Order: structure tokens, then sequence, then C-alpha cells
RNA sequence: GUGGGAGAGGGUGGUGGAAUUCCCGGAGUAGCGGUGAAAUGCGCAGAUACCGGGAGGAACGCCGAUGGCGAAGGCAGCCACCUGGUCCACCCGUGACGCUGAGGCGCGAAAGCGUGGGGAGCAAACCGGAUUAGAUACCCGGGUAGUCCACGCCCUAAACGAUGCGCGCUAGGUCUCUGGGUCUCCUGGGGGCCGAAGCUAACGCGUUAAGCGCGCCGCCUGGGGAGUACGGCCGCAAGGC
């Protein structure tokens, strides 16, 4: 049990239907590995520095979660597994550090 | 890694008196735990030598303690390696 | 793993056998075998049309499922892993939940008690079969159909596998075990994973006998013949080829490209192999 | 122009504000030296460590062509 | 140790080459221990154009 | 045809080449130190980069090309008198960029560049 | 023991972009490339230059540095998982449990070797072009092992700080890393710099000693012959000891 925060980038051009289904499959999968969601920051589109998937546009999710340490890596695989899923980056949760 | 509960779990078991933290038997059991975890780490990744170094240092330390314990009190020595399943 | 031997006899020195590790059950499904008529490379004319062939150990053919879309959506459990004398690969015994039992060429990594299934809806995991169009590009896959519903042809041999390089129109683009890049119909079933027993290749037969057990009779060089027999036949006392090296039939055997010029099959062949 | 001054109190661990972050790269997208950032030692580490993470996210550029 | 004065030269070579408006950043000696100085010398002087100005 | 457009300057130690393109990027006319009179080390020069850049413009204009963005790739000793002479060739020169490719530490370079 | 830190320390899996090369398409035309200068080479069978698409391998720019980590070799995109070392603070526990270390065991850059992958760039050998009295080189166009991964060997080095390890005692000045504190400073651990006393054949060293002492180990005893031969041991070999 540790705190990580998944960052998913998805297809800009998706259906409300499509998007919802992926958003489902995602939420689904998290449950299966023993991920408990502690938050979501979902930002919708928010365009880019460089063309991920030949696509200046990109669709950003994010979730601050709590799951068993052992199971995280597999999750990220199961996440990338989707044709629409484009980036997945998981990062362990580290209390902020500030300047001036 | 080992987590504080796991440690304390063992620690309280081997402690000679209720408040004991140091105390050769404890120190031993502490190493012993971190050793056997390292062993299994190594059985898996055989390609990690730097970590292996540690193991030898740990095993080394445990040895010294064990000896000292033995030449002060036998019994209490012979009690520990059997209780820890050690020295083959 | 390639079990080795001490050299308590001359042949035993270099000979090596497989480890048979992944093998769970040792006699075949009685319902699933059927005899293999042994030809000795003779055709229905009586005539040897393939040389140096015969005398192997007797074998029962294990019936294999190269279709798999035969049963869509019905999951199955892995009952065992068995030795198949007819192929380089190992076979997996499936118990379908239907109650019907089939064999498949065992992919690498299958364990007993795993669940596999076939079809579009199928999770992408070792042992499952989907039409190629639903298979993520860059995944490695085996036992691939070539034309739709015609049965698996590509990548069945031990250790082999083929990879999906991209889709184009109704087709996906595969890199076959040879390195050929072939367009292959999207509708074609492939099954995710690589063929198991990738250690096959490391086997050193070790003695003439072993070859003879596998049904392979001694091969004789054209050099060792006479002109009646072979292009390289004759010449007094041990000679060099003495013309471009040829087959007994007289066609050139180094480099001479033999695939048919006009084959409709091209136009799906993107790039020849390999290196 | 020391950018730690020109900005305000902010956490560089959080990698997601392309706003706060993008001030910290030269026009070309090159991470800015310690001279230009006005950052300390320990800071500059935690900075680019997170910058890269974001560049991977797609929020910051890896590069840009120089304009005249 | 009497080679200090090679370092000393090359750092200085850089410390003055740094303060220009414009300097090179590309123009050292091909030895190692001498190049640390000139480039890290071109550093302070390129950093001191920042501080103040 | 085209009037608005852009021009690529290839600037190296042995030569300078320019290509005038359409805005889609497909070229219209090209020229280089070689193209006018010059063989060997002479193409490597500033003076040469000039006539090349001009002959590039003067052939752009025969198609009606007027406005062009200069994108610059290289480091030449002809690089300077090339961009220069473009502005001075009678072209709108609507902007100036330097695109030079550099690796992020890619493949190891030849012995010369080590 | 409790409580905190920093870091390219190690192992496994995954993933991001830049660039090189090759392939498909477009657009386009008389040279490109290359040097001190040239030539070989490439190019009207349409190259170089530019645009779009794909394949693939290797290395990770800016951060970045005299910085950091490790016992050494050595370690660098980012992600997670497994794991070593090490620092601080509390003065809580144990009570001399210590230092060193012949043999032993493990690690050990590159090159090299075995098996099977992989191969873009580079590049011993090799082929050309030049330069040259010649040029079995320096420079140029090519190019194979190798360079990469797995597994197993090899065990060497300017493997260097040419400085074995542990503890104690002997001016300070300076900037730098990283902890802690009544935070200008004070204080613990690393990294450099100038230097008291002292050392030294000189150079130089100097609280990171080459000072002043104690413990232990390792090595030296004129140059060449020679790290050769013989023997032994090790290695598939090369070859090591
Ligand atoms: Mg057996
Ligand atoms: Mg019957
Ligand atoms: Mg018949
Ligand atoms: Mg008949
Ligand atoms: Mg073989
Ligand atoms: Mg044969
Ligand atoms: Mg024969
Ligand atoms: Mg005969
Ligand atoms: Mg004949
Ligand atoms: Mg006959
Ligand atoms: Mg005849
Ligand atoms: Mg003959
Ligand atoms: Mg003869
Ligand atoms: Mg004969
Ligand atoms: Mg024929
Ligand atoms: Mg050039
Ligand atoms: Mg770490
Ligand atoms: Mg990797
Ligand atoms: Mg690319
Ligand atoms: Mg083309
Ligand atoms: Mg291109
Ligand atoms: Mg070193
Ligand atoms: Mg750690
Ligand atoms: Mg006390
Ligand atoms: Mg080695
Ligand atoms: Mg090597
Ligand atoms: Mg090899
Ligand atoms: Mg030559
Ligand atoms: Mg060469
Ligand atoms: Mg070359
Ligand atoms: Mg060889
Ligand atoms: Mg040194
Ligand atoms: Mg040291
Ligand atoms: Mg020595
Ligand atoms: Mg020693
Ligand atoms: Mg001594
Ligand atoms: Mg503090
Ligand atoms: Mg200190
Ligand atoms: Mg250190
Ligand atoms: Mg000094
Ligand atoms: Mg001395
Ligand atoms: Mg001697
Ligand atoms: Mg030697
Ligand atoms: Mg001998």
């Amino acid at each position: 049990m540790r705190r990580y925060e998944v960052n998913i980038v998805l297809n800009p051009n998706l259906d409300q239907s499509q998007l919802a289904l992926e958003k489902e499959i995602i939420q689904r999968a998290l449950e299966n590995y023993g991920a408990r969601v502690e938050k979501v920051e979902e930002l919708g589109l928010r365009r880019l520095a460089y063309p991920i998937a030949k696509d200046p546009q990109g669709y950003f999710l994010w979730y601050q979660v709590e799951m068993p340490e052992d199971r995280v890596n597999d999750l990220a695989r199961e996440l990338r597994i989707r044709d629409n899923v484009r980036r997945v980056m998981v990062v362990k949760s580290q209390e902020p550090f500030l300047a001036n | 890694p080992i987590t504080k509960e796991e440690k304390q779990k063992v620690i309280q078991e081997f402690a000679r008196f209720p408040g004991d933290t140091g105390s050769t038997e404890v120190q031993v059991a502490l190493l012993t735990l971190r050793i056997n975890r390292l062993s299994e780490h190594l059985k898996v990744h055989k390609k990690d030598h730097h970590s292996h170094r540690g193991l030898l240092m740990m095993v080394g330390q445990r040895r010294r303690l064990l000896r000292y314990l033995q030449r002060e009190d036998p019994e209490r020595y012979r009690a520990l390696i059997e209780k820890l399943g050690i020295r083959g | 793993a390639v079990k080795k031997f001490k050299p308590y006899t001359p042949s035993r020195r270099f000979m090596t056998v497989a480890d048979f590790s992944e093998i769970t059950k040792t006699e075949p499904e009685k319902s699933l075998v059927k005899p293999l008529k042994k030809t000795g490379g003779r055709n229905n004319q009586g005539r040897i049309t393939v040389r140096f062939r015969g005398g192997g150990h007797k074998r029962l053919y294990r019936i294999i499922d190269f279709k798999r879309w035969d049963k869509v959506g019905i999951p199955a459990k892995v009952a065992a892993i068995e030795y198949d004398p007819n192929r380089s690969a190992r076979i997996a015994l499936l118990h379908y939940v239907d109650g019907e039992k089939r064999y498949i060429i065992a992919p690498d990594g299958l364990q007993v008690g795993q669940q596999v299934v076939a079809g579009p809806d199928a999770p992408i995991q070792v042992g499952n079969a989907l039409p190629l169009r639903f298979i993520p590009v860059g995944t490695v896959v085996h036992a691939v159909e070539l034309e739709p519903k015609k049965g698996a042809k590509l990548a069945r041999a031990a250790g082999t596998s083929a990879q999906i390089q991209g889709r184009e129109g109704d087709y996906v683009i595969l890199r076959l075990p040879s390195g050929e890049l072939r367009k292959v119909h999207g509708e074609c079933y492939a099954t995710v994973g690589a063929v198991g027993n990738a250690d096959h290749k490391n086997i050193v037969l070790g003695k003439a006998g072993r070859s003879r057990w596998l049904g392979r009779r001694p091969h004789v060089r054209g050099a060792a013949m006479n002109p009646v027999d072979h292009p390289h036949g004759g010449g007094e006392g041990r000679a060099p080829r003495g013309r471009p090296p040829a087959s007994p039939w007289g066609w050139q055997t180094k480099g001479l490209k033999t695939r048919k010029r006009r084959k409709p099959s091209s136009r799906f062949i993107i790039a020849r192999r390999k290196k | 122009a020391k950018v730690k001054a020109t900005l305000g109190e902010f956490d560089l661990r959080d990698y997601r504000n392309v706003e706060v972050l993008k001030r910290f790269l030269s026009e070309t997208g090159k991470i800015l030296p310690r001279r230009r950032t006005g950052l300390s030692a320990k800071e500059q580490r935690i900075l680019a460590k997170t910058i890269k993470r974001a560049r991977i996210l797609g929020l910051l550029p890896f590069t840009e062509k120089l304009v005249r | 140790r009497q080679k200090r004065d090679r370092l000393e030269r090359a750092h200085q070579r850089g410390y003055q080459a740094g303060i220009a408006g414009r300097s090179k950043e590309m123009c050292p000696y091909q030895t190692l221990n001498q190049r640390s100085q000139w480039l890290g010398g071109w550093r302070e002087a390129m950093a001191d154009r920042v501080v103040m100005a | 045809q085209v009037a608005s457009g852009r021009a690529y300057i290839h600037a190296s130690y042995n030569n300078t080449i320019v290509t005038i393109t359409d805005p889609d990027g497909n070229p219209i006319t090209w020229s280089s130190g070689g193209v006018i009179g010059y063989k060997g080390s002479r193409k490597g020069t500033p003076y040469a980069a000039q006539l090349a850049a001009l002959d590039a413009a003067k052939k752009a204009m025969a198609y009606g090309m007027q406005s062009v963005d200069v994108i610059v790739r290289g480091t030449g000793a002809g690089r300077e008198q090339a961009i220069r002479a473009l502005q001075a060739s009678g072209l709108q020169v609507k902007s100036i960029v330097d695109d030079t490719p550099v690796p992020h530490n890619g493949c190891r370079p030849k012995k010369k560049f080590r």
C-alpha cells in the first residue's frame, strides 16, 4: 500500500461513447489490481509541446491512488494495452518542496 | 523493504528483557532477517554484486557477535542458532 | 535447458537431449490420436520422390487445432502439456468448459490451469486467438492463418513467432520468422505469443543413430557418385565440382532463385528476407 | 533576470504546471543553467528531474528551432 | 605545484574570454586538466554578466 | 505558381547549398557553390555562398516567388554571406530561422569529429 | 534502537524524444562529397539540397560542474519494482563484542573467447585514392570481426592519488556538497584550494600528511638478460599466476 499518481493521455478525436468506455476500462482495471482511487484531476484536452501519436491535440486524465507496491507495474502494462491509450506514467507520491 | 512492524515483531521476541533494543541476540536476529531477505533477493537477481558485498559484511558481523556470545555464554548461544535455524 | 552427458561413450560426449521440463502428462489423449501412415518418401506411384527417408520410430498423429475460431467465446483450461513426436513444438491439451477437448501448439509461457479463449472479444494474452485486426500492433503472435478461415500456416515451429508491423487497409503487415514482410488479411486468426521450446535448436544429435531414429537415412554426396548418377559424379581420384555446382537433376544449386516469377502471391509480399 | 525572483513561492515537485515550469527553459527549450535560474544546488536537481517528466508528458518541449 | 600556473593561465584565459559580449563558449585547450579551468573559467565570467547586468 | 514561399540554406565547411521551396515544402529551384563556376575548396567560401543564394533567388523570381522564410541548417563559412545576400536579392525575407539538427547524444561520430 | 537526508551505488521490467542510416511517395536538377590541395567514391538508371510516411539499432543533448555515489573496476533520458552502502539527530539498548589479515572466497575497465541473438553509427583486418624517394602510416572514399543483449569464460592495465588499512595527537585562511542546530554563525560528514609547526634528495606534502606515534599486512635490495626459461597451477584459446 503506497500512493502513486497515474497520468493517462488519450485520444483527442474520440467519441463521447468511446472516451467513456476507455475511461470505464481504466477505472475497471484499477479496481482489479487493488488500486483504491484517492482523487481525480481530469483536465480534458489541454494541447501539447510535440505531436504524440502524430496528434498535436491530446486528452489528459490523472488519478492519485493507493495500491499494493508489488502490483503497479503490471497495471501500467494493462493500461497501455489499449489502442487509444497513448501515454501512461505512474509516479510515486512525494510531498511537495518549494522555492522562495 | 522490511517494515517497522516486522522489525518490532522480531525485536520484541528476541529482546532479553522487556525494553531491550541492542543485545547481541537481538542484533543477530535483526541481521538474520535482513540477511535472509538479501539471500532471496540474490537467488533471484544473481547479477547484483554490489548488494552481494553487503551480504558478506552482514554475514561477517553476525559471525563476530555470535562468537562473542558463545565465549561469554554457551547455552544462550546454542539457544539462538537453534531458535533462528542457523549455523549449518 | 539441453541435458548434456558425460562421455562414457564416444557419441555420448557431444550428444544432447531436451529437458522435457514443461511436460506434465506423458501418454496422449486416446480420443485425439490417429495413426500416421509412414511413406518412406514414396508417393502413390511407389516411387521415391524424396530421398534419404525412412525407418523412423513409429508415431501416432496427435490431431491439432489450427482453426480455433471453430469455437469462439468458449473459454478453456490448460489440462496438460505433452510431447508431440510430429513437430518441433510442444502441444497443450485444452479442456474447454464445453467438455470438448482439443490440442494446440503450446506457446511459450503457458502454464497448466491457465485460461485461454479465442475471438475478437478476447483479452490479449499468451494462448488466445484473435483475428489479426484486433491484435495490437507490435505484439508477437504465432500460428497465423494466411488466408481467412483456411487454417494456421505461418509460425508453427519451435521457437518461431511473427510480429505485427502495422495495418494497411483490409490487411495487416507481418514480419514472418524468415524476415519476410508480408501483407496478411486482417480477418486471419493468429494466436498471441511465441511458439515454445525455443531451445530445440540447441540440440546436438550426437551420433548417426539418432538421425536414423528420426527417420533420416544417410545422404550421399554427388561427389561420391558416378556420372550416370549425378553431375558431380566421377573423375579419377577425388575431384572439385568442375562446373557450377548442381542438383542431381542438373539445376544449379548455389544462388539460383527458384520461386515462380509471376505468382499472384506477390503484390502481398512487401520485402523478401533477410540477410 | 533571476527567474526564482521574477516568480513567487512555488513547488517544483509538481510537474504539471506548464505555466510555472516553461519560464525555466531558454527559447530553444534547453534547461536553463544555474546562472540564469537563480536556483540553488539541491533545487536545480529537483527541478530538471521534474521538468523531464513533464517533457515526457508532452507539456514542455524537448526542443525548438531558433528564430531571428 | 608549479603547474598551478598553467591552470592559472588557462582559467584566466577563460575568465577574460568569458567576459566579452560576445564570447565563444567553444574555444579551449585539448588537454583535460587545463580545459576544466578555461570552460569553468568561461563560466564565472559568463555568470557575472548575468549578476550585475 | 507561388509568390509566398520559403528557402532552405544548407551550410557546411565544404560548401553551401540553397533550395527555394513552396510553402508546402516541395522545392522550386535549388543552387549551390558548385552550381556557379566553382570546384573544390572554392565552393566552401562566403563569396560563393553569395552567388548561390542569389542564383537561388534570381531563379525563384523567374517563377514569381516574392516572399520567403529563411530556414537555416549548418555551420558554414559561407553561411553569413548567404542569408545576407538573400535580403539583398530583392526578396521579402519574411522571417529568419536556424533549424540545425543536433543529436541528444546519438550515434558516435567519425574519428574526425571525436 | 528511534527518528530523518542526499546521491549517475547495483539488479529486473517498461517507456520518451533528438539525430544517423536504409526503404516507399512527393517536389526538383547538375552536381554532390571530400581535402592543405586533390582524387577515388556517389550522381541524368535523377544523386546532394527540401517535404511527408515507415523500419531499425545504438547513444541519452540542455540540467552538468573542479558537482554527486561506490571498496575498486566503475556508474547518467524518465518510470516503477527488488536492493547495498553512507550521513545526521536522540543519548534509549548491548558491554570491548575491537583493529588487521598469510592462505581461501567474491568482485574486477577495455580487448579477447564459447553458444545464440542483434547490427543504425563507428571501426582493427582488408580494398581503393592520395602524400611520399618508398608510405605495408598520418589524410580521403569504402569495409569485416568487434562495438549492443543473454548466458558462460578470461583476470589484465598509466586497475594511478603511481600514496595498504585502523585509531590518536599536532595553526588557520578560503568555496563547495550534504545533514543538524538558540541560523550573521555554530556544528557532523564528504570534496578541492593556500598554507603553522613539522617532513623531504629536491620537487613538493601538510587535520583528505608524504607530520608526530602505535598495530597489522603487503612489497624493495644495481641495470640488462626478463616478467624470459624450467617446473607447477589455471584457461577452450589467447594467455595468466
Ligand atoms: Mg526428464
Ligand atoms: Mg472408439
Ligand atoms: Mg495407392
Ligand atoms: Mg500401382
Ligand atoms: Mg548449434
Ligand atoms: Mg540431413
Ligand atoms: Mg554425405
Ligand atoms: Mg566412385
Ligand atoms: Mg551426368
Ligand atoms: Mg542407373
Ligand atoms: Mg546418359
Ligand atoms: Mg566433375
Ligand atoms: Mg587428383
Ligand atoms: Mg571421384
Ligand atoms: Mg528449376
Ligand atoms: Mg558538404
Ligand atoms: Mg537510490
Ligand atoms: Mg531497458
Ligand atoms: Mg525518428
Ligand atoms: Mg525519393
Ligand atoms: Mg525524410
Ligand atoms: Mg577512473
Ligand atoms: Mg537505498
Ligand atoms: Mg546509559
Ligand atoms: Mg573483465
Ligand atoms: Mg568487452
Ligand atoms: Mg562474442
Ligand atoms: Mg592503402
Ligand atoms: Mg578511414
Ligand atoms: Mg566509414
Ligand atoms: Mg579472432
Ligand atoms: Mg591518475
Ligand atoms: Mg579513493
Ligand atoms: Mg603497481
Ligand atoms: Mg591491504
Ligand atoms: Mg606504510
Ligand atoms: Mg539547516
Ligand atoms: Mg570536513
Ligand atoms: Mg567518496
Ligand atoms: Mg597545498
Ligand atoms: Mg617520502
Ligand atoms: Mg623481485
Ligand atoms: Mg604479462
Ligand atoms: Mg611452463
